[PDB]
């Protein structure tokens, strides 16, 4: 995979390229904001568990057939492997967020994931609705004014958002 | 391709985790020290002609036979001297890859990995190399970190070589 950084250095090295001053600008204005970026990582994984169940909890509230008997959530091994699968895409969505690229996401996410899915009957659309709740909650957690130096993350928060719907996109 | 970013992130994915506070102080690490390796960088990169041109020069100077043998490794040709000059240039640029992403994946990947092979195959001297990059190091007019972050690469790749 790569990261922000690699992914200039790449694409130079295609064209066999010294980086650009404006390239080079570009990623120390990165480097700037790397303190909030970290703070955005730290406070969705410190909070990691709260945001998977409580999208759970609402996710099978909305949606009681997941959970009946035959549902694809009914028996405490799918169950398990429904709340692994919220987790999972939590997980690299974070590793997305700090490295400040995708590419983490397509190399696994682009794992047929939404053809593994429909081989065992998993609602990708459903799926979706977990990862979207899962969004709003990661936002507002990542983005509350408490606690932290007072300034501006809205570029951040934008980000994260491509990436939660990144997620959404591969899984329907 | 390699970077302390990926790295770290590979660590937590290969155990199945969160990121730990582990890796996010490593980033912090690499964040820190971006002001001295983009400046290094920077400075390289402009003076790129001018690094490559008398570093190839210091390594005429020191092997003449390099420029007076004849035969298809040797820059005793006009295509020879094109492809020294060229090849100094690959490494000049590498280093400064590395400064940028922080690590020494770019050249790991892009020159170490079949140097040997490549040397050995072409008849191309280790030594040569050697002679070009202390060069670059004596007169790249670097000061403090900056100069560190570029010689901690130049002096990666010389013990490649060496
Ligand atoms: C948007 C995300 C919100 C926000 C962020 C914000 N944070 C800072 C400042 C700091 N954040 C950190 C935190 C870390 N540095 C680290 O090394 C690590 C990992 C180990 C973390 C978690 C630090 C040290 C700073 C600087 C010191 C400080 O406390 O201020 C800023 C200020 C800009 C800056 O880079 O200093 C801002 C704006 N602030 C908000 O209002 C948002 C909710
Ligand atoms: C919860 C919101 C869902 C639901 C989930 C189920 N997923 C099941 C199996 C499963 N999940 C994946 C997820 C996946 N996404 C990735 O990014 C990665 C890699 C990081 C993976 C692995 C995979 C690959 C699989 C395959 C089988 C497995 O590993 O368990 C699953 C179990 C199906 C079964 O065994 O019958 C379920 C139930 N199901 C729900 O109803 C909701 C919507
Ligand atoms: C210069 C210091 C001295 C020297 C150079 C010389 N090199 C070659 C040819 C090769 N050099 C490379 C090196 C690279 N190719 C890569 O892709 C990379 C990483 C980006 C590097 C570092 C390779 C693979 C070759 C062989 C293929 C090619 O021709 O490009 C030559 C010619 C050898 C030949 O047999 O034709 C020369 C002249 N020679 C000197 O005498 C200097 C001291």
């Amino acid at each position: 995979m790569l990261d922000a950084f690699a992914k200039v250095v790449a694409q130079a090295d295609a064209r066999g390229e010294f980086l650009s001053n404006t390239q080079l600008d570009a990623l120390s204005k990165m480097v700037s904001e790397g303190n909030k970026r970290l703070d955005v990582v730290n406070r969705i994984t410190s909070n990691a568990s709260a945001i998977v169940t409580n999208a759970a909890r609402a996710l099978f509230s909305e949606q009681p057939q997941l959970i009946q008997p035959g549902g694809n959530a009914y028996t405490n091994r799918r169950m398990a492997a429904c709340l692994r699968d919220m987790e999972i895409i939590l997980r690299y969505v974070s590793y997305a967020i700090i490295a400040g690229d995708s590419s983490i996401l397509d190399d696994r996410c682009l794992n047929g994931l939404r053809e593994t899915y429909q081989a065992l009957g998993v609602p990708g659309a459903s799926v979706a609705v977990g990862i979207e709740k899962m969004k709003d909650s990661a936002i507002a957690i990542a983005n509350d004014p408490s606690g932290i130096t007072t300034g501006d993350c809205s570029a951040l928060m934008a980000e994260v958002g491509t990436y939660f719907d990144r997620a959404a996109t591969a899984v329907q | 391709m390699k970077t302390p970013i990926t790295e770290a992130i590979a660590a937590a994915d290969n155990q199945g985790r969160f990121l730990s506070n582990t890796e996010l102080q490593a980033v912090n690490g690499r964040y820190q020290r971006a002001a001295a390796s983009l400046e290094a960088a920077r400075s390289l990169t402009s003076n790129a002609e001018r690094l490559i041109n008398g570093a190839a020069q210091a390594v005429y100077s020191k092997f003449p036979y390099t420029s007076q043998m004849p035969g298809p490794q040797y820059a005793s040709s006009a295509v020879g001297k094109a492809k020294c000059a060229r090849d100094i240039g690959y490494y000049l640029r590498m280093v400064t890859y590395c400064l940028v992403v922080g690590g020494t994946g770019p050249m790991d990947e892009y020159l170490i990995a079949g140097l040997e092979e490549i040397n050995r195959t072409f008849d191309l001297s280790p030594s040569w190399y050697v002679e070009a990059l202390n060069y670059i190091k004596a007169n790249h007019g670097l000061s403090g970190q900056a100069a560190n972050e570029a010689n901690t690469y130049i002096d990666y790749a010389i013990n490649a070589l060496s």
